Order: structure tokens, then C-alpha cells, then sequence
């Protein structure tokens, strides 16, 4: 049990730092710049309809 | 003179000079059918003004133009309490006419209501998790953020209706004595939940207390924009006439921030990002600026108001600056109200700004911060023992987790949980927060003293 | 003049109006309403209302006033609280016995029955005058500077009727101009507009410093004056603590608070704050209150004062720079001057950017940045002068990512990173090191380290050691708590006890929160030479329980440095911060054997 | 631009007429003869902005307001020290000094010239009272040392006497016991044997004395030792035997 | 004429069509201030003019206008060095002569003095990274890209402090064969930012060698926007004049595509992405298309343009368009400066497609463009092997990840750690390049010829 627990330690040990380095930035970034794109391309018709 | 065209909701009539700003007007038109409307918009040669009474319908050759001379305004009386009424300012309960001798403007109040200090005094909403976790003093901004998957709107009805019963045990317990009103203002609701609302609120007797402003989906959007104005200005025209407590509850938010984004396509103003207008801040702001401690301090303007999301999504402009001035908001958890509880409502994410001054003296105790601070550590050590529970296992937890995870449940059945007529007070909360911790140890509470913790165990 | 051409919603558009500039204020209708003009396309102006637009008809006259909007600068501003665009809400609280100014009435800058002692300057006749001179002097502080009369920018001449000694109004004219025949009458206050900036002879790095009472701010940067800096808030959690106790703890002459788009609680908090807290230097007769400006605007109010107030702030902040005095300019907070700017251009129908901004907040977050700063006093005076621009930054668009956080930062050239988890225990102020930099730290740290400053050594010192500290604290999460040494040790105690004593600061007490720069700089000093005894001493061999033990009262002297008052016969100079050097030293020489 | 230049040129000939009423500092004068020139011709100010567009007027009005701040902090520092009257060469060599210094507002010299004018300004507005005393008697003793000494040379009984002021404006009217033990620390740690012989009048030592033994005298308990303590009351000097004599009697 | 009306920086003016396009005109002011602008638009009946100087407080009838009757230029001279002004067409401040004996036209092709022909010369900045990794020459453009958290004015007042003594290293080593001239233009800073500037040049060389060019924050954008025009007239004529290499930075383009892309909405045009212009591209293009060589074979003009991120993503377009149009990119990380690399100029992003023709045939060796290539894919699989470190570690990763780990901690600890005021050669830094490039096997370096790497192995 205790080489199963030290077998498993270092697999969860990678899964716990390389999952909270993977995940954040890429749906961020592409959250980000398709929000502020989605921003400006929803003004540019209602500032074209206006003018 | 004669109408000049009709697009929409907005009519063109042949005005130069006749009406003000703010003046109700009425169109005579010759199928025998009469309407009348404020003029929203003043131009030179024209006008640009909203009927309350339909929308179409309108002779361009045929229709007269009236004059009658009264500005639209809300009389404010001691006779407003315990009837029915119209969004637009008129009576639907079939009699007399219930204005008052006092008029005022529903564009803001020319007295300077605006409050100048802290509010110390807390009120009280009928909510044990609303009261102790996240109370409200008197004059202070809190929301109540809900979605469309409860029942915001029996939410609302439950804090309107639970209300006003707290004021005769806190005027026995030597501390909030004076009168205490309700305002109440529907804007989108349907005609169920407002019969609904008016036979809940005449059953517990708080509507004799209360106000009801009636606002169908039906009906114009500057009738709903409008109908908040008429509650606030009664609101602010009673706690200030009166030196009262008066507690307003505005719903829904979302049906005025769309009566608002429906007219920002009618008037010359471009709209803003995502659909919505982009002066959105000044009109949830002119409502907004009623509310604080009223002059004199004896009196309050207290305005609880509801704002629903489509999914919960704070990626709309209504969240980010109803959020912002507001000084903090109570989200509702959709898990809780299907779990069983009643409200559903959570504590993690919801917070309070000013939470450690917005409890009074000689109606609320002095551990009520301490015992909610050890409750809401409590509940977020349930809250993440609940979840590794599962992953960890039933042979893999630890000590306190159990007993964390527990009493996660049973606070959220005994605390959260609650009727839709049973009144409670800081008293009930408290004796109820300190049954509920007395599972735990003393070695595992630090957030009070031990003398009111091995005195109240 | 002009006539009501039409009223839709809170702008009114006047026809028949000529000669209006872009910043004239005029009043429309007969109930002489404040406002004023945006834009103006062809014949007929755009101007913004104010006040409440209800009841107002197309036809009634519109007067202007001959002028630009702009606010009055004389004797007694300070002890008063108004509004962003000049209406004092003190004088209508009495008379009217309201909190804002109401529909129908306004009132001006400066009053017309308080009186001032006009006292007489070191100018006589013919000689020549300019803006930003020393014209005279009116006694109404004795805590801190006075506010000395100047003449009024923009002009010039000769001196031809000097005003003598004694009491007079505001109103009545006391000064004349000889320049061109008959120029004009003069008075004591002057008139200008807040949409223009303020006159100086020049403007130069900062490299005055100024008491501030910030432990944490003096130890993690160089203390000075006219520095430009953006911290976070807590949107009234914390936020309006850490500006009360910024400006009450602070030992300027001149204080400029900046209310834009707060709720009113933290505005009522810190007006009634203010008289009820003494100030640290032991001022009386309102030296909390006399000594700093009353600016507050709420969320309800109009977008115009909410935008015009930090111009009004800045202008006022200009005079009292120009006047030869370090003043601290606190305000709260530039997400409501960008969102008022959003809301006045979507009121008045313009093509906004992306996420509601305009691109003009560049330009006047710019302008407003490079206003405020360090520099000589204009006129024949030459005098020293210091503005410190602190804004608060907030988030607009529900996130980080917006221009108006992410621009403000850009043109700020120093930032302070405030943690909501020590502002959640009671703590403030927090900056965190890592966020945290300035880069007026190197002028500061030479010009502070020409006579005998100490502040950069260990200033780097305390910034490595709780960057270390971090790194000592996920090394051991990570890895466990018996895999470190010694030093490691001793650093995680040197950080915890200058995280305790720095960062564990407390926003509520008097004496306990304020202290000069060289206690500061004697603190650190005597916790770096604790650690640098420790390090040496552990390098000669020596085990930490034992050197633990061989510290005795040394940690709990340099531990109790938070407790005790800076009085001890002067207010900066210590004996038993120079005792503990050689009692640390005297420990340390019996730890080492 | 030119109306700085202008004004910055007659407030320069009204300072530097206010400097020297007879001509004793040639020095002075000799450097400012190029804007003294303008201002002791009558002429209009559209002739002074117009010649000092052209460069036939003295330009450079933030170089010239650079030096015109030094002969501001020199005409200040002459001015705060009164009545004591410097020395014509000490003022000339204190001026030339000064002026020579590339900086004249980044150093102790500003900010002990701007304490020094907040603490004789802080007197003016004032009323009678131990501390308003010792601060009076402090500050008349900082103006002999800085009339005497100047501003170039630095000197512990200046800094002593200013930190002494300055703690003594930093504290409030209930610290009499501080400033009775840092009146008795500040006298006794002076090196000269009276600091207000010949500054300050014998009215003001007499009661500063006649102040200490009043205060000293509500804490004794015997007659002999409040009898030998208030006959010292009536001595119009002090010095450090009176202190020590006092001292010894309680 | 007269002033019709004025809305934000431009003025609408009534009067005839007779004045030509690219006029210049006073407005002649009630307050005694005259201020200079650009006809921008001109109609029968009306007109449109753009004021340099000055936003508001124009009057509509108690202004005029006067017509000077020339086109817009601004007087190039040979006197520029050792003069302190501002660019707005004429000193505001009131400091040196702004007269020339030259005129040269500010519509982006005055004589056509662009290179037709490939350059071949190295340029010395004294950074090694930016040197060897950059590969710059005489008459190539780089933009230095900097974020809000990191210190960019910093990093290029020390990137033009280090390229201003590097300059004569290299001239007395045969690097350049003419003198060396600077030009300074501010626009939309600060006092105290150009006063670090003045003071980091002043300390490091003179005050006579570059050019004095100030842009105040309270001004509009039209007048800062006019500085480009006159510091590339006289860095072009100057360059041309003399045959001297003129370096000029560009700082800030955030503050002119917030000019130009600040008035884009009050006006009739439509804007394109980010509520910028349609027009930004040949905006900055006109100022990016007067870099290169200069006619004669002696001259030469170097942009080194600072932007700074106002949103801190990739999504802007004047990086994309900047990073596009210039032939070189400089990209700076914060990561890398936090860890305390001084400057920290990454070189994984940084990509230029004219490294052949800025690489150096005559004055260095060949192998640079190789070491170069070479450092930068071992520096890229570097970044890899440390994204890898910081994935795995020590759990998947092989010998060849720390091999390249050790080389790129070795080579971003050594190769990218400086000072603020010594230069660099590019022979020491090929040798210490080689040095570091030493320490990978023969089997990983199979990218370079074996000839090249069997010198140096």
C-alpha cells in the first residue's frame, strides 16, 4: 500500500500542477478576444444604423 | 395641432410651444376612444410622446389636441396603504380617488432626501441566512440576485409579505418603536402573480401596510420605467413626512432594464454594447438615488431591488453596473432550491459591504457577527468537504469534515430552510445559529468570546 | 439671448445663441437651471443639464453668463463640502436644510457673507505684477501654511490701487489692473475654468518628499511628493479606510478628496470622520476638517459634476501646489469618471469604442495624470510645491481585461497592489511586493540617501525577504516543513516579523499606524541587522533552536516595535531603536560562541 | 512667457531694493543689474514684453525664476531672522554660496528654512503659556544661532534648537511634563551658560522660572522645600544652577 | 469668415470654397491666444478645419478666422541639435528657434528619398539580444513592445542610453562611416517621464546630439499628431543634408492611434475594428514608409518606435499593424523581468522577415545570421524544455530536456543579464553565444554545417 500510495503521489502531483497550468490561460485569452471582438462587432451595426 | 405620423410606440403630434416637459397630454380622436400620454420628448414644431393606452389606433387627419395642464406626478397621502393601483399612477380598485395633498415629481426628489451618514440600525427582512449573514442597516443598497430558474418574483413576495411583522418584537425588545411602510411595484409581472402576491399579502395583513403597483407585460415600457418612480417617491415622501422606516422592493429589474433598452431604439440616442443603451447607468442611477437615511434622523428609505439573469451570466452590462453601485448583492443558488430549500440562497458567494456596523443596538445582539463569521467559515468548510467527499471517500475524510459536512446540512435545513409565512428575528437567527454551531467543539470556534460562547453553547 | 429650441430626455438644445464656446456655462428657462454647452452644431448649441429637466417648456429664455464654467479660488475652501461643479451643499444644508442642491436653485463657489482679513503682500505701486505672485496673505490656519492671496492667472501689469489691511467681503473689489487705460476690477477670489490647466513656471520629477504616515508605504518605496501612483479598492470595503487613514494620517498642509462616483456612505463616513479624528501633529480648531477639501458626488448625481469634480479637485490641488504647500490629492475612483464619460457620450448620441469607452478618456486620464505632479511654483515668488495624484482603480466591465484598468495603469508610473485577503482581517494598508514597483525609487532613494538615508538596503532587503518568504512558504508546502535550513528559518522569521509589524498594520488606530520615515527606516534597519547577525551567526555554526533561545528579548523588542509610540523626546529620533543595535549586536556575540 | 519675465523683473528690483536700502551688497546688486536696469527706467509693460521677446529683455524666466527662488530663500532667510541683523560679508558670502549651488530646493537647507518660517509663524498667532515660551525662547535662540552661524554651516545647537521647536509645536497643551523634561534636557544639555542672556528679556526667563517653580512646586509636601523652592522665584536670569539648585531643593 | 459651431477638437467654420486643401489658418480668439490648424474639409457654404491647438472655448460669433493662404509645412533646418521646443509647428514654450532654410512637405512623399536597394551594415544598440537576435542594421525599422506592468519608458530610454554609445564603439570599429544624430518626440506624456529621459540623456552623452520634441497630455490629439511630420522632415532632411544616420523614437503610439483613432466617431466616416479609423493604416504607413536608406549612399534613417499595450492582448491592431508594417519586432516580457533579467527582451516571439539584408556581410562575421538561428531554436526548444520543467519536471522528462533546460537557463541568465549603461560587440557575443551553444551534443546541433561547428566545437 505504501509503494502504491508513493506510485500514486507523484501522478497526482503532475496532474495537480500541470491542470492548474493548462487550463486557464487558453479559455481566457479566447474568452477575452472573443467577447472583445463580439463587443465591437455588435456596436458597429447599431453605430452604422444610427448614422 | 394634428397628428403627423406614428413608428412604433413613439407618436409625432404637431406641438410647437404648448407642452412642457413631463405634461400629460390628451389626444381626442373621433371613434370615440380618448388616450392620453407624457410627452417624452419636446422639439420645436413637433412632439414626440408615448400614450399609456394603447399603441396604434391614431387618425393623421382627424385627431385634437388638449391640453391639461398637470404635470405627471404621484400624490403622495396617508391613504396609499392598502389598496391597488395602476403603473401609471391611477387606481384600479374600483372607487374613490385616493390622491393625496402632496405632489411630487417622479424624476428625483427636489428636497435633498440624500443621506449624509452611516446607517447604524439594522432592519430586518424576514430572513434568518438574509438577516444574520448578510443584514442590512437602515438607508443602505442591498440587491437580491436571482435567474430564470426560481421563483424571484415569490422570492420578492416572501421578504414583502415576511416584512413589517419584526417591527412589534424589536418596538417590545426597546428598539426600532416608530411606524414602518412598504413599498411595493410590479413592472412585467403577470396578472397570476399579482393576484397571487395581493391574496398572500392580505392573508399574513401586510398589505393593509404595503402598496401595490400593478405593471403588466402587456403594457407600455415608460408606464413600467415609471411605476418605480411612484413607489420610491411614496417611499421618500412618507419617511420623510413622517419620520418612518419605509423598506421598497423593486421587481423586476430585468423588465426595466428591457423597457429601458426597448426605448433606447425610439429616441435619437445610439444604443450601447450587447443590445442595451448605454445610459443605463444614469436611469438605474436616478432611481437609485433614493434611498440613505432621510433628514432628521428618525426616518430611512430602504430599497431592496431584484435583478434576474437569463443563465447567470455576469457577462451583461446590467450585472457589472447594478452590481457597482450597489454596495454588495445575495445571489440565489440554484442547487439549493433543488436540493429542497426554500429560499435557496448561499453565502459563499454573496457579500455584504459594511456588515460589521449595519447591526444596531438593543434589537440585535453584539455575536451576531461573530457567530456568522463561524457559520459562514463553517458552511464553506462543509461546502468543500461536501465536494472532497466524494472524491476522497467515506474511509478517507477527516475528523471535522464529517462534522463540518453535517452541519453544511443541517444549517442549510435549519437555518436556510424556512416557510413562506413564518416570521423570525435576530433572536430566532441567533439562537438558531448557536443550536446549530453547538454540534461543533470548542476547540474548533475562534471567531467569538468565550464568555458569550461558553455562556450561549 | 437664447430661446428653448427643444428638451429631449437631460440634453437641451438652444437655438438662437452666438459667441458660446465649448465650456461657457448659461442657465436655461426662468428657473435658472445650471448647465452647460457639450457640442455645438450650426447655429444652435448642445448643452447638458444638471438639474432635473421637469418642467421645462421650448420658448423660455436662455441667459448665459459671459463666461466659462469654471469654479472661484479664494478664501475659504477649505472646511466646506461641495459638489463637482462648484455648488456648496454646507450653505444650502442650513437655509434649505437639504443634503444635494434641488431643482431650481443654485448656489456659488464661494459665498457672499463669510469674510477673510486681507493682509498686504511685498508688492507696492508701479511695480510689475504677474499670475502667481505673492499679492498678499489672509490668516485662517495656524497648523499648517496658509492660504496666501495670489493674483489671477492669465494676467498681468502694473499695480496701480493696492488694497490695504483689514476685513473685507469677497465680493467687493479690494485690487485693480493697470494695463491698457482701465483693464478691470479685481477681487479676493478668482475665476477659472476647471476644463483648462492650472498655470506653473515647470514641472520636474518628484524629488521633494513629505510626511505621510505609512509604514508599509515608506518602507516598501521612498516617501515623497508628487508621484503618481493607482492602487486597487474594495468598492467601499476597505477602500475608503485606507484613503481616510491616508489623508488623516498624513502630515501635509492641504488634503483633496475626490468623491466621483461613490455611494455616499463612505463620503458621509469620512466628512464625519474627519472633525471627530485629531490629526497626529495635534492640531485644534478643526485641524482635521480646516486643513483638507470637502468634494463629495454620489452615484445619483449628473455626469457633468461626477466628470468635472476631478477637475475641480486637480484645479484646486493646482493652487494649493501653486501656492507653495505639498498637498495629497486622494481620489475614488477613475471606473465612475470613465463610466460618466460612457454615460455623457451615449446621452449625447457620439460613436463610443469597444466596452463603452470614448477614446477622449485617454487623452483626459492623460491630461489628468500629467496635471498633477511635483514642480516649482509659478510667479515672482518661485516657491516649492509638491501635487501626489492617488486614484483609486476599479473595474467597469466586469473584469480586469477593460481599457479603463488597463489604460489607467499604462500611463501611471507606479502601482500599489492591495490584497483583499489582508483588507478582509482587519489589516490595511497590504501592498503586495511582487505586484507592487515604482520608478521613482532610484531619484527618491539618491536624493533620501544624499545626507544619510538608509531606505534602499533595506528596502531591497525587505522586498527579498518576503519574495524569499514566498518562495520559503510553497517550498515548504510542497516539499515539507523539515527539507530547509537554517537560513531558511531566519528568513521566514524576518519575514513574518516585517510582514507582521509592516503588512499587520492596523487602519484604525492613531499611534499604532503612523510613524515618521526614520522609525521606519531604524525598524528595518534593526530587524536587517537581526537577520544579517542571524545569517552570520548560523554561518559560524550554531543550531536554530539554540540561537532561538540565545535571541531572548531581541525578537520581542524588534516584535514590540508596533506598540510603541515614536515620542521619546523627538518625533524621529529614537534611543531604543540605537539600544537595540547594540544589544542585538551584544547577543548576537554571545549567539555565535 | 513675458509677463513672468516682467514680473519676475520687478519683483526681483523690489526684493533686491528691500535687500539692500544702502547699497551694501555690491555683489548682490552686480549680478541683478541686468533687470535692475529695466526697472529704474519708466516704461510701459508692452515695451518690457516686447524687449524681452526680441532678446534685448533678461529671458530664460525659468533659469531666472531658478535664481530668483535663491535670492527668494535669501531675502526669507534674512527677513525670518529678525530683529537680529547679519553680517554684510557673511550675507554676501552666504549669498554667493547659495547661489553658486546647483540645487537650491533639494536639499536641508529649503526645509529648515520653511521649518524655521512655520515655527516663527506659528508665534505670531499665540497666547501666554510654558510652551509658547520655550518655543519663543527656542526659536529667538534658533534665530541668534542662525543669524550668527547662517544657513551654509551646519551646527548641532541649530538642529537641537529646531527639533526641540518642532517637537514642541508636535505635541499639544495637556504635555506639560514633556516639555518641562525637554525645557530641562534642552538647558542642560546646552554648551553656553545662559541661552537667554542677551536675546530674550529678563521678563520672559523670570517667567519661565517663576513657570518651572510653579510646576514643581504642586508636587512637594513640606513647607521648608516650598518656602526654599518659591524663594527662587524671583531671579530675572536662568541658567543651569538655577536648574540644578531647583532640582536639589525637591 | 467665422466659426459656424465646434464639436470636440474640430471646428466647423462657414465660408467659401476658395482656400485649398491642406491650408493652414489662425483662429483669432477674444482671450489674446492664437491658435493654428489644418483645413481639412472644404465646401461651398461651409467647411471643416481641424485646431492643432486647443479643444474648447471657441466661440461661435466672438471668433474669427484668417487665412494664411500656404500649405502646410514645417521649416527643416541643420540647427535643430541643442534647442529645446515642442512639435506643434512652432515653440509653445517659448524656447529655441524653430526656422530653417529648408522646406520639406509633410504628406509623406516630400522628394522620395526611400532606398531602392537591399542594405548590407550592422547596427550596435549594445544589447546582445537585440543585436544578434534581432539582426538590425542602418535604415531598418524595429518597434520595441512593452505592456502597462513592465517598464518600458525604462527599457527604451536604456535602449537608446546604451544605442547612444554604442554608436562610436562601432564607428571607431568600422561599423558606420558618417556621424550620428538623435531625434526625441514625446506625445501624450508626462513632465516627469520625459524629465527621467532628459536626465538618462544628459548623463549619458549631451544635450547638443539629439532633438528636443515635447507633447503635453492637456493638448488635443491633432497637435501631437503633427510632431511625426516634423521630426521625420528634419530627421530626413538632416540625413539627407549631412549624410548622418538618424535614429528617432517614436514615443508613445498609443497616444497617436489614440488621436487619430480618438477622433473617429464625431465625425461622418465609419470606423473600422476597436472603434479605430479605416485610415490608421496609411497613417502609420506615411510614417513608416520614410525609413531606409537616403539618397547619396552616406545616409540612412533609423525608427526605434516604443508602443505600449493598452488592453495587454494580441487581439489590438496596432501591434498587429505596427508589428506588420515595420520590418523588425521587439517583444519585451514581464516574466522575465519579475525574475530580475535586466532588460527583459524576450526573443521566443520575436521574428523579423529581413534578417538576410540586417545581418552583416562586411563589418562582422557570416556566422552570426547562423549563431543566431541557431541560439534562437536552441532558446525556443529551451522555452519548450522549461513549459516541460514546468508541466513534469522530474517525472517525464529526458536528457536532452535538461540539457536544453541548462542551455537556455545558462543562456537567459547570461546572455539576457546587463546593465543600463555598457555596450556590446557582435564578435564577443558570437563567442559568447558559441560559448553556451558548446555545452549541446553533436547530435542535437545537426542544423548547423559541420564546418561552421567544427570550429567552434
Amino acid at each position: 500500500a505504501f509503494i502504491i500510495l508513493d506510485e500514486v503521489i507523484k501522478v497526482t502531483n503532475r496532474r495537480v500542477n500541470a491542470i492548474e497550468h493548462v487550463i486557464i490561460p487558453r479559455t481566457e485569452n479566447t474568452i477575452a478576444y472573443i467577447n472583445s471582438e463580439l463587443d465591437e462587432l455588435d456596436r458597429e451595426e447599431f453605430y452604422r444604423l444610427k448614422k | 395641432n394634428t397628428v403627423s405620423g406614428v413608428n412604433g410606440p413613439l407618436v409625432i403630434l404637431e406641438k410647437v410651444k404648448f407642452p412642457r416637459y413631463n405634461e400629460i397630454v390628451n389626444l381626442t380622436l373621433p371613434d370615440g376612444t380618448v388616450r392620453q400620454g407624457q410627452v417624452l420628448e419636446i422639439r420645436g414644431d413637433r412632439a414626440i410622446v408615448q400614450v399609456f393606452e394603447g399603441t396604434s389606433g391614431i387618425d393623421v387627419k382627424k385627431t385634437t389636441v388638449e391640453f391639461t395642464g398637470e404635470s405627471l406626478r404621484i400624490p403622495v397621502s396617508e391613504d396609499m396603504l392598502g389598496r391597488i393601483f395602476d403603473g401609471s399612477g391611477r387606481p384600479i380598485d374600483n372607487g374613490p380617488k385616493v390622491f393625496a395633498e402632496d405632489y411630487l415629481d417622479i424624476n428625483g426628489s427636489p428636497i435633498n432626501p440624500y443621506a449624509r451618514i452611516y446607517p447604524e440600525e439594522m432592519i430586518s427582512t424576514g430572513v434568518s441566512a438574509i438577516d444574520t449573514m448578510n443584514s442590512i442597516a437602515r438607508g443602505q443598497k442591498i440587491p437580491i440576485f436571482s435567474a430564470s430558474g426560481l421563483p424571484h418574483n415569490e422570492i420578492a413576495a416572501q421578504i414583502c409579505r415576511q416584512a413589517g411583522l419584526v417591527r412589534p418584537t424589536k418596538d417590545v425588545h426597546d428598539g426600532h418603536e416608530e411606524n414602518f411602510s412598504i413599498v411595493f411595484a410590479a413592472m412585467g409581472v403577470n396578472l397570476e402573480t399579482a393576484r397571487f402576491f395581493k391574496q398572500d399579502f392580505e392573508e399574513n395583513g401586510s398589505l393593509e401596510r404595503t402598496s401595490l403597483f400593478l405593471n403588466l407585460a402587456n403594457d407600455p415600457t415608460i408606464e413600467r420605467i415609471i411605476t418605480p418612480r411612484l413607489a420610491l417617491t411614496t417611499a421618500e415622501y412618507l419617511a420623510y413626512q413622517t419620520e418612518r422606516h419605509v423598506l421598497t422592493i423593486l421587481t423586476d429589474m430585468s423588465s426595466y432594464a428591457d423597457a429601458l433598452r426597448e426605448v433606447s431604439a425610439a429616441r435619437e440616442e445610439v444604443p450601447g454594447r450587447r443590445g442595451y443603451p448605454g445610459y443605463m447607468y444614469t436611469d438605474l442611477s436616478t432611481i437609485y438615488e433614493r434611498a440613505g437615511r432621510v433628514e432628521g434622523r428618525n426616518g430611512s428609505i430602504t430599497q431592496i431591488p431584484i435583478l434576474t439573469m437569463p443563465n447567470d451570466d455576469i457577462t451583461h452590462p446590467i450585472p457589472d453596473l447594478t452590481g457597482y453601485i450597489t454596495e454588495g448583492q445575495i445571489f440565489v443558488d440554484r442547487q439549493l432550491h433543488n436540493k429542497g430549500i426554500y429560499p435557496p440562497i448561499n453565502v459563499l458567494p454573496s457579500l455584504s459591504r459594511l456588515m460589521k456596523s449595519a447591526i444596531g443596538e438593543g434589537m440585535t445582539r453584539k455575536d451576531h457577527g461573530d457567530v456568522s463569521n463561524q457559520l459562514y467559515a463553517k458552511y464553506a468548510i462543509g461546502k468543500d468537504a461536501a465536494a472532497m467527499k466524494a472524491v476522497v471517500g467515506e474511509e478517507a475524510l477527516s475528523i471535522e469534515d464529517k462534522l463540518s459536512l453535517e452541519f453544511l446540512e443541517k444549517f442549510e435545513k435549519t437555518f436556510i430552510t424556512q416557510g413562506a409565512y413564518e416570521d423570525r428575528t435576530v433572536f430566532e437567527s441567533l439562537d438558531q445559529a448557536w443550536s446549530l454551531l453547538r454540534i461543533y467543539p470548542k476547540e474548533m470556534l475562534n471567531r467569538i468570546s468565550p464568555k458569550i460562547l461558553d455562556e450561549f453553547y | 439671448y437664447g430661446a428653448i429650441y427643444s428638451v429631449s430626455g437631460p440634453v437641451v438644445i438652444a437655438e438662437n445663441m452666438i459667441g458660446c464656446a465649448m465650456y461657457e456655462l448659461v442657465k436655461v428657462g426662468h428657473d435658472n437651471l445650471v448647465g452647460e454647452v457639450i457640442r455645438i452644431d450650426g447655429d444652435k448649441a448642445t448643452i447638458q443639464v444638471y438639474e432635473e429637466t421637469a418642467g421645462l417648456t421650448v420658448g423660455d429664455p436662455v441667459l448665459r453668463t459671459g463666461k466659462p464654467l469654471s469654479v472661484e479660488l479664494g478664501p475659504g475652501l477649505m472646511e466646506t463640502i461641495y459638489d463637482g461643479i462648484q455648488r456648496p451643499l454646507k450653505a444650502i444644508k442650513e437655509e434649505s436644510q437639504s443634503i444635494y442642491i434641488p431643482r431650481g436653485i443654485d448656489t456659488p463657489a464661494l459665498d457672499r457673507t463669510i469674510k477673510w482679513q486681507f493682509t498686504p503682500g511685498k508688492f507696492q505701486v508701479g511695480d510689475h505684477i504677474s499670475g502667481g505672485d505673492i499679492y498678499g496673505s489672509v490668516f485662517e490656519n495656524s497648523l499648517i501654511s496658509s492660504h496666501k492671496i495670489l493674483l489671477p492667472p492669465r494676467s498681468r501689469g502694473t499695480i496701480t490701487w493696492i488694497a490695504p489691511a483689514g476685513e473685507y467681503t469677497l465680493d467687493e473689489k479690494i485690487l485693480e489692473v493697470e494695463f491698457d487705460g482701465k483693464k478691470s476690477d479685481f477681487t479676493l477670489y478668482h475665476t477659472w475654468p476647471v476644463r483648462v490647466p492650472r498655470p506653473v513656471t515647470e514641472k520636474l520629477s518628484a524629488d521633494y518628499p513629505l510626511l505621510t504616515g505609512q509604514r508599509v508605504l515608506d518602507a516598501l518605496f521612498p516617501c515623497v511628493q508628487g508621484g503618481t501612483t493607482c492602487i486597487p479598492g474594495a468598492f467601499g470595503c476597505g477602500k475608503t479606510v485606507i484613503s481616510q487613514s491616508l489623508s488623516k494620517y498624513s502630515n501635509s498642509d492641504a488634503i483633496i478628496y475626490v468623491g466621483c462616483g461613490e455611494r455616499g456612505n463612505e463620503m458621509a463616513e469620512v466628512l464625519m470622520e474627519f472633525p471627530e479624528l485629531y490629526t497626529e501633529m495635534s492640531g485644534t480648531k478643526e485641524p482635521i476638517m480646516k486643513r483638507t477639501t470637502l468634494v463629495a458626488n454620489t452615484s445619483n448625481m449628473p455626469v457633468a459634476a461626477r466628470e468635472a469634480s476631478i477637475y475641480t479637485g486637480i484645479t484646486l490641488a493646482e493652487y494649493f501646489r501653486d501656492q507653495g504647500k505639498n498637498v495629497s490629492m486622494i481620489a475614488d475612483s477613475s471606473s465612475r469618471w470613465a463610466e460618466a464619460l460612457r454615460e455623457i457620450s451615449g446621452r449625447l448620441g457620439e460613436m463610443p469604442a469597444d466596452q463603452g469607452f470614448p477614446a477622449y478618456l485617454g487623452a483626459k486620464l492623460a491630461s489628468f495624470y500629467e496635471r498633477a505632479g511635483k514642480a516649482v511654483a509659478l510667479g515672482s515668488p518661485d516657491r516649492t510645491g509638491s501635487v501626489s495624484i492617488v486614484a483609486a482603480v476599479s473595474p467597469a466591465g466586469g473584469d480586469f481585461s477593460d481599457p479603463v484598468t488597463t489604460a489607467t495603469l499604462g500611463i501611471t508610473q507606479v502601482f500599489w497592489g492591495l490584497d483583499k485577503k489582508l483588507a478582509q482581517r482587519k489589516h490595511f494598508p497590504s501592498i503586495n511586493t511582487s505586484v507592487s514597483y515604482s520608478k521613482y525609487t532610484n531619484v527618491l532613494n539618491k536624493f533620501y540617501d544624499s545626507n544619510y538615508p538608509e531606505f534602499p538596503v533595506l528596502r531591497d532587503r525587505m522586498k527579498e525577504i518576503l519574495s524569499n518568504a514566498e518562495e520559503l512558504e510553497q517550498v515548504v508546502q510542497l516539499v515539507g516543513k523539515s527539507a530547509l535550513s537554517d537560513s531558511d528559518k531566519i528568513t521566514l522569521d524576518v519575514a513574518t516579523l516585517i510582514k507582521e509589524d509592516f503588512l499587520q498594520q492596523n487602519g484604525y488606530s492613531t499611534y499604532d499606524a503612523f510613524c515618521p520615515i526614520w522609525k521606519t527606516f531604524d525598524m528595518m534597519r534593526a530587524f536587517i541587522s537581526y537577520h544579517d547577525e542571524a545569517q552570520k551567526a548560523v554561518a559560524n555554526g550554531a543550531n536554530w533552536s539554540k540561537l532561538a533561545d540565545s535571541t531572548g528579548d531581541v525578537k520581542h523588542a524588534v516584535s514590540s516595535s508596533k506598540f510603541f509610540e515614536p515620542s521619546r523626546g523627538e518625533k524621529e529620533v529614537h534611543g531604543e531603536f540605537e539600544k537595540l543595535l547594540s544589544t542585538m549586536q551584544e547577543r548576537f556575540a554571545e549567539s555565535t560562541d | 512667457y513675458h509677463s513672468q519675465v516682467v514680473g519676475k523683473i520687478g519683483y526681483i528690483a523690489r526684493c533686491m531694493q528691500t535687500i539692500d536700502p544702502e547699497n551694501n551688497l555690491k555683489k548682490i546688486r552686480e549680478d541683478y543689474q541686468d533687470v535692475l536696469i529695466w526697472a529704474e527706467k519708466n516704461y510701459r509693460f508692452e515695451e518690457i514684453l516686447e524687449a524681452s521677446k526680441s532678446g534685448k529683455c533678461p529671458n530664460d524666466l525659468d533659469a531666472l525664476s531658478r535664481r530668483s527662488l535663491i535670492l527668494l530663500e535669501l531675502l526669507r532667510l534674512v527677513s525670518s531672522i529678525s530683529p537680529f541683523k547679519m553680517k554684510l560679508d557673511l550675507i554676501e558670502s552666504q549669498y554667493e554660496k547659495m547661489k553658486q549651488h546647483v540645487n537650491l530646493w533639494k536639499s536641508d537647507y529649503h526645509v529648515k528654512l520653511n521649518q524655521l518660517n512655520q515655527l516663527t509663524d506659528y508665534l505670531k498667532n499665540a497666547a501666554p503659556t510654558p510652551k509658547n515660551n520655550f518655543l519663543r525662547a527656542m526659536t529667538s535662540v534658533l534665530q541668534m544661532q542662525i543669524a550668527q552661524y547662517g544657513i551654509t554651516e551646519d551646527n548641532e545647537g541649530i538642529n537641537q534648537l529646531f527639533k526641540l521647536g518642532l517637537h514642541l509645536l508636535a505635541m499639544a497643551n495637556e504635555k506639560i511634563d514633556e516639555q518641562y523634561h525637554l525645557f530641562k534636557g534642552y538647558v542642560k544639555d546646552q554648551p553656553e551658560e545662559s541661552p537667554f542672556e542677551g536675546i530674550l528679556p529678563a521678563e520672559d526667563q523670570k517667567i519661565l522660572v517663576k513657570t518651572m517653580i510653579d510646576y514643581a512646586m504642586p508636587k512637594l509636601s513640606s513647607k521648608v522645600l516650598q518656602d526654599k523652592l518659591s524663594a527662587l522665584s524671583s531671579s530675572d536670569v536662568l541658567t543651569k544652577t538655577l536648574l540644578d539648585s531647583i532640582d536639589r531643593i525637591v
